[PDB]
RNA sequence: UCUCUUACUUUUAACCAGUGAAAUUGACCUGCCCGUGAAGAGGCGGGCAUAACACAGCAAGACGAGAAGACCCUAUGGAGCU
RNA sequence: ACUGAACUCCUCACACCCAAUUGGACCAAUCUAUCACCCUAUAGAAGAACUAAUGUUAGUAUAAGUAACAUGAAAACAUUCU
RNA sequence: CCGAGCCUGGUGAUAGCUGGUUGUCCAAGAUAGAAUCUUAGUUCAACUUUAAAUUUGCCCACAGAACCCUCUAAAUCCCCUU
RNA sequence: GAAAUUGAUGGCGCAAUAGAUAUAGUACCGCAAGGGAAAGAUGAAAAACCAAGCAUAAUAUAGCAAGGACUAACCCCUAUACCUUCUGCAUAAUGAAUUAACUAGAAAUAACUUUGCAAGGAGAGCCAAAGCUAAGACCCCCGAAACCAGACGA
């Protein structure tokens, strides 16, 4: 097994110079061996990607999926450790930069079928990962306007060369 | 081959020319010499006293590996060969014309 | 476990390669890396450029003031290249001015100055030094060498060449290594100008020619999103130049640029430089 | 619609094929070349009696060369230098 | 397991390196990657003939375009240049059409000149004086 | 993944231990000792292949003939079956006949 | 293949031929071994050819390092910053000589597919063709069907 | 039963939540018509069509999955019976 | 008249496109004898090389988050009701 | 899972039948029939491969190779020269 | 397929799909005989980057998914997966989901090449009208329905 996500919290950056932008705090948290399918967990992860901590908690509190409660607990733990250990000043000033689900260690069981035949059940387990970044959530990527899209087309037109000649 | 050439041009000849790099050469088979307002055409080759094209052997190299692959379905016929073709890059230094028309 | 060592060794080497690619090492000056000898490298520099540099002068040119300060600080815990760089810069400017004025007698003094500034600028000189290995032989207190220090070292090398071989050989060196940098470049790519129509009007007034008249020579797809406008400047009902553009204003500006190029003798089809 | 029964070009009911002006011209060109060949073959220089034996010597010498090549096949020579040169694989510096 | 293969990683990589840019499992699975890579190499080998053929086709198309601009058809231009004894090939002719329009106009004028000289000779069949541009420089 | 991620432990071979140093000694015992002993008498190993060589069938036949009575029950059964199979293979199967 | 490999255009390091030819190769590091059959040819090259090559090419610094090696190598460093490492493992004197001469005559530019066998910074002398070339002009610039 | 099918209830079903198989699977970026062809094309030729994606149905095709066809023939292949 | 092959010419180089079968030159890795000592050389050996056997074992996919499975109701969770 | 049980052993049964038969490169390489419980196979021949010895090999000028049968095909065999 | 007769100190082994089936004849399977597995890896002390599959990161018209290319991923042009079998397969004939590991040419006679010695060769035997001695090279894997013997089963 691999446990690099936990280790990611132990990297210490060199002290920043006075004339340097303040580095946003990054907190890596995870929960391992959740009795839940990673495919089902991925939907919740994708839902909360890119949102503020408070918005993600609010969305999860009112979601009927089992994984929602687990993700809410993980997010609360991440917030607590960010405030206590990673010198994050405000609880709410955190956004989910990364949220993914990974395959866990799964157990194999037998499903009995009708004619002495069988299938191999998989007691599925999944991991859950979160990175919380300090600061307001990055603004959503604006849809590209007609002006920008036509500008791209004209750039493509200008990029044309006389191919296969001097 | 026939190359359309001008001063400061680079030409990639697909073989070794048996010349040390940085050595000056005269390209003797000039079919056409042209300017903004006039062009002179050979029948089929222009005169030495009319045109002098000079080049310099800038580089001697081997081409990037070329794959020669032969395959026939359902015959256990598969063959592969890697070939690198010698090459020489020449820089055309000058194209000089003389009043001998 | 499979008995054997050679496959494992190959895999270890490949893992090292992948590790290096994923985490590239910080750049280090070639002096630190193995297989380096300063005297041999500098002699090879001279022979490669095919010039009889005096070794002491070349070493003085390569050594910079910042290197001296750093070395003194380290000693706490040498003649710089200032004069050589000044001499080389002055000679390069004067010789490039001579070349450019001889080649383009109609070019204005401002144009010649701008071309000389382009040729002796940080970008061109830095590129030439980097590809001539001046950086490797450069003694500085930080790596990679900053463009200013690299330019100073390159001009110090030129000054050392002047003091060793003479003005003629130095002029040949400049012609070979800086004048060549204007090949394929465009006049206003090297000399940035604003209001080319104004410049053209001024030049024509100095030459005693009637003010140019813009005239739409050709047009295509005027009402579309991709128009073409060939606008020609006519003096005394005579075409001095014509330029294409997307809009009429852009076409007129480009036609003014073409007219300026023709007047200054820096046309694309001009006589190639004679080396 | 417009099916040719079976395989085209082989069966009793084949796809019709029509000669183009191009094909006719090509065949006529080849026919002209062969007519010129007939003309140039219709004028022998020597007669059979005149040619009899005029190349016998050269043909015999050529076959003698072939026979010599065939009968000279023998294993190649072997030299002590070749055998002793293998000792150089462990040639080292000092 | 007296003797076992220990290089199979590198043996697989020698093939997968050329399949990394494929789509789907053909860029990951050796069983599929090897087939796709063999096909790609065969295509690359066979594509040189097509490269030359398409280069000549492109040159012919461009020469046709320029000759039509000057009012001549490609067969006329090529045949009459040959008759003028100018041995410019199609690559060079297309390059001239693109980058030296005035030179190509001169060449088209020469081709039309020779074409009209040939027409005049055919019309006035006989021992009339040969066209000025129809004279052929003999070599020995 | 069939390749180890670490270099195997260095393998040191003593080229000058007693066995290697004295290897080959007395191989010329016969020619250099009035032929009192044949070099094949220097071969230490199974009794049925001391100074003798043959294919698998011949080796099995010799083993059964020389030590078959002293073999274990299942080992002797295996040897008999191997002899049978090798007989059939060598006398009835093959490209050349 | 071309689509599976990077490509570049024909070019020179600093317009290598306009003013004067400059040998792009600057450094040649020969890692050789006193013992080991792999470097027999390298040893013979160092004995009989390296001196001649060095004097023939005075602009190239050659560093012959004799250390324990199973695979003797030659590292060629070019003015442009390119490094080409070639194995001279079990190569005869002639093979090593040819390889070294090829490195000397070769520029530092990458050995990849070259898109065009030629490179011109001034492809046009008479004016690059545009749609309005070979098109006559009309009186007062009147487009077709224009009334006035 | 049918002419001639309709209405409702339960299960099933569809959506939400938990748990979670099976055959199958060369790779697929997996269209229609005509022609071709190892003799019945999604992949070939000529045309036509063609932003990308889910969800629910259908069973015309993928010579669909399933069982190395039980029919038929062969094997100096078996076995049962007379 | 032109277009048109891997035919032919052209510049350089050439052993470098037939199934079964056959001849030959090299060679990955392993061990052994001597070398070598950031991966090797000369030889001797052999369980000596896998895109394919409805191949064996193990892992993980597709089908699929699909087919299927489950807890009568309220409540003080004492109890009551259907 | 009984036209004759199941397990173990002989047993790696045998199979003219099906399937599979793993590094690189070059070269030569498609060709009459006979016999056979034999036509799904094999031996001989023919062809093919390799190495070796030797000298004629192929193409082919006249001349020449049947009457039955009154006439009658493309051709063939043989064959110096070349 | 004889007999007379002759005389007679470890590893160019495996190293957890290997080597014993074996961590065990245990677990499990079968009424019974009987069949029969899998696997573990820290450190001196614990009293201290790489398979497949996915995710980061769904997708754009068109097509064995690539090649020629190109400024440009696609758009343009060219291109009927592989293996086996066959007269002939893109074939709508077989096999294959994919990754890792394992998985299949054994040898005599006579020849050929290379040595040694030579009317003799060979370390008894055998061969010899240049032979003889030695070496090199030289022939696969899975699969039946079956048959028989002895046990186990109402
Ligand atoms: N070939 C072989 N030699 C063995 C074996 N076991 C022991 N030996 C040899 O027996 C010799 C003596 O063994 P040691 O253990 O040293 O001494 P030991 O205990 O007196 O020996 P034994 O009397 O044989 O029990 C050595 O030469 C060993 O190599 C074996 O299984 N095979
Ligand atoms: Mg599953
Ligand atoms: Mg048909
Ligand atoms: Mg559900
Ligand atoms: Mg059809
Ligand atoms: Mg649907
Ligand atoms: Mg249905
Ligand atoms: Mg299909
Ligand atoms: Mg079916
Ligand atoms: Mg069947
Ligand atoms: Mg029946
Ligand atoms: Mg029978
Ligand atoms: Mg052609
Ligand atoms: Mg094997
Ligand atoms: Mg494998
Ligand atoms: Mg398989
Ligand atoms: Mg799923
Ligand atoms: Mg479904
Ligand atoms: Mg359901
Ligand atoms: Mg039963
Ligand atoms: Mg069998
Ligand atoms: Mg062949
Ligand atoms: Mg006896
Ligand atoms: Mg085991
Ligand atoms: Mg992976
Ligand atoms: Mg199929
Ligand atoms: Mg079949
Ligand atoms: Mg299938
Ligand atoms: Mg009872």
């Amino acid at each position: 097994i691999s446990r690099k996500w936990e280790k990611k919290n132990k990297i210490v950056y060199p002290p920043q110079l006075p004339g340097e932008p303040r580095r946003p705090a990054e907190i890596y948290h995870c929960r391992r061996q959740i009795k839940y399918s990673k495919d089902k967990m991925w939907y919740l992860a994708k839902l909360i990607r890119g949102m503020s901590i408070d918005q993600a908690l609010a969305q999860l509190e009112f979601n009927d999926k089992k994984g929602a409660k687990i993700i809410k607990e993980v997010l609360l733990e991440a917030q607590d450790m960010a405030v206590r250990d990673h010198n994050v000043e405000f609880r709410s000033n955190l956004y989910i930069a990364e949220s993914t689900s990974g395959r866990g260690q799964c157990l194999k069981r037998i499903r009995y079928h009708g004619r002495g035949r069988f299938g191999i059940m998989e007691k599925v387990y999944c991991h859950y990962f979160v990175k919380l970044v300090e600061g307001p959530p990055p603004p959503p990527e604006p849809p590209k306007t007609a002006v920008a899209h036509a500008k791209e087309y004209i750039q493509q037109l200008r990029s044309r060369t006389i191919v296969h000649t001097l | 081959r026939q190359w359309k050439v001008t001063s400061e041009d680079l030409i990639l000849i697909g073989n070794e020319l048996d010349l040390a790099c940085g050595e000056r050469i005269r390209l003797e088979k000039v079919l056409l010499v042209g300017a903004d307002n006039f062009t002179l055409l050979g029948k089929p080759l222009l005169g030495k006293d009319l045109v002098r094209v000079e080049a310099t052997v800038i580089e001697k190299t081997e081409s990037w590996p070329r794959i020669i692959m032969r395959f026939r379905k359902r015959k256990n016929f598969k063959k592969k060969r890697i070939v690198t073709t010698p090459q020489t890059v020449l820089r055309i230094n000058s194209i000089e014309i003389a009043p001998c028309l | 476990v499979k008995k054997g060592f050679r496959a494992a060794f190959r895999f270890q080497k490949e893992l090292e390669r992948q590790r290096l690619l994923r985490c590239p090492p910080p750049p280090v000056r070639r002096s630190e890396k193995p297989n380096w000898d300063y005297h041999a490298e500098i002699q090879a520099f001279g022979h490669r450029l095919q010039e009889n540099f005096s070794l002491d002068l070349l070493k003085t040119a390569f050594v910079n003031s910042c290197y001296i300060k750093s070395e003194e600080a380290k000693r706490q815990q040498l003649k710089s290249n200032q004069e050589l760089s000044e001499q080389g810069t002055s000679f390069s400017q004067t010789c490039l001015t001579q070349f450019l004025e001889d080649e383009y007698p109609d070019m204005p003094t401002e144009g010649i100055k701008n071309l000389v500034d382009f040729l002796t600028g940080e970008e061109v000189v830095c590129h030439v030094a980097r590809n001539l290995a001046v950086e490797q032989l450069t003694l500085s207190e930080e790596f990679p060498v900053p463009p200013a220090v690299l330019q100073q070292t390159f001009f110090a090398v030129i000054g050392a060449l002047l003091q060793s071989s003479g003005p003629e050989r130095t002029a040949l060196f400049i012609r070979d290594f800086l004048i060549t940098q204007m090949t394929g470049k465009e006049l206003f790519e090297m000399w940035k100008i604003i209001n080319p129509m104004g410049l053209l009007v001024e030049e024509l007034k100095k030459r005693n020619v009637s003010a140019p008249e813009s005239r739409l020579t050709r047009q295509s797809g005027g009402t579309t999103a991709l128009p073409l406008y060939f606008v020609g400047l006519y003096c005394d009902k005579k075409l001095i130049a014509e330029g294409p553009g997307e809009t009429v204003l852009v076409a007129e500006e480009e036609a003014a640029r073409v007219a300026l190029r023709k007047l200054y003798g820096f046309t694309e089809n001009r006589r190639p430089w004679n080396y | 619609r417009g099916r040719i029964p079976g395989r085209q070009w082989i069966g009793k009911h084949r796809r019709p094929r029509f000669v183009s002006l191009r094909a006719k011209q090509n065949m006529i060109r080849r026919l002209e070349i062969e007519a010129e060949n007939h003309y140039w073959l219709s004028m022998p220089y020597m007669t059979r009696e005149q040619e009899r034996g005029h190349a016998a010597v050269r043909r015999r010498e050529a076959f003698e060369a072939i026979k010599a090549a065939a009968t000279s096949k023998f294993p190649p020579h072997r030299f002590i230098a070749d055998q002793l040169d293998h000792l150089n694989v462990t040639k080292k510096w000092s | 397991l007296r003797n076992r293969v220990t290089d199979r990683y590198f043996r697989i990589q020698e093939v997968l390196k050329h399949a990394r840019h494929f789509r789907g499992r053909k860029n990951r699975c050796y069983r599929l990657a090897v087939r796709t890579v063999i096909r790609a190499f065969v295509k690359c080998t066979k594509a040189r003939y097509l490269k030359k053929k398409n280069m000549r086709t492109l040159w012919i198309n461009r020469i046709t375009a320029a000759s039509q601009e000057h009012g001549l058809k490609y067969p006329a231009l090529i045949g009459n240049l040959v008759k003028c004894q100018v041995e410019l090939n199609r690559k060079v002719l297309a390059d001239l059409a693109i980058y030296e329009p005035k030179t190509f106009k001169s060449l088209a004028a020469l081709a039309s000149r020779r074409r009209h000289e040939g027409f005049a000779a055919a019309l006035g069949d006989g021992k009339e004086p040969e066209g000025i541009f129809s004279r052929v420089v003999q070599y020995h | 993944i069939g390749i180890r991620l670490t270099l195997p432990p260095p393998k040191v071979v003593d080229r000058w231990n007693e066995k290697r140093a004295m290897f080959g000694v007395y191989d010329n015992i016969g020619i250099l000792g009035n032929f009192e002993k044949h070099p094949k008498e220097l071969i230490r190993g199974p009794i049925w292949l001391r100074g003798w060589k043959g294919n698998e069938l011949q080796r099995c036949i010799r083993k059964r003939k020389m030590v078959g009575s002293r073999m274990f029950a299942d080992d002797l059964h295996n040897l008999n079956k191997r002899i049978r199979y090798l007989y059939k293979h060598f006398n009835r199967h093959g490209k050349f006949r | 293949t071309a689509r599976g490999t990077p490509s570049r255009f024909l070019a020179s390091v600093l317009h290598n031929g306009l003013g004067r030819y400059v040998q792009q190769l600057q450094r040649l590091s020969f890692s050789v071994s006193r013992d080991g059959a792999s470097s027999r040819g390298a040893r013979e090259f160092v004995e009989r050819e390296v001196i001649d090559f060095a004097r023939r090419n005075p602009g190239v610094v050659i560093y012959v390092n004799s250390r324990p090696c199973c695979v003797p190598r030659v590292v060629a460093e070019y003015l442009n910053g390119a490094v080409r490492e070639e194995s001279i493992h079990c190569k005869s004197v002639e093979e090593i000589s040819t390889l070294v001469q090829k490195l000397a005559d070769q520029s530092g530019l990458d050995v990849i597919r070259i898109r065009k066998p030629f490179h011109t910074d001034n492809p046009s002398i008479q004016g690059q063709w545009h749609p309005f070339t070979n098109k006559p002009t009309t009186f007062r610039g009147l487009r077709p069907r224009e009334v006035q």
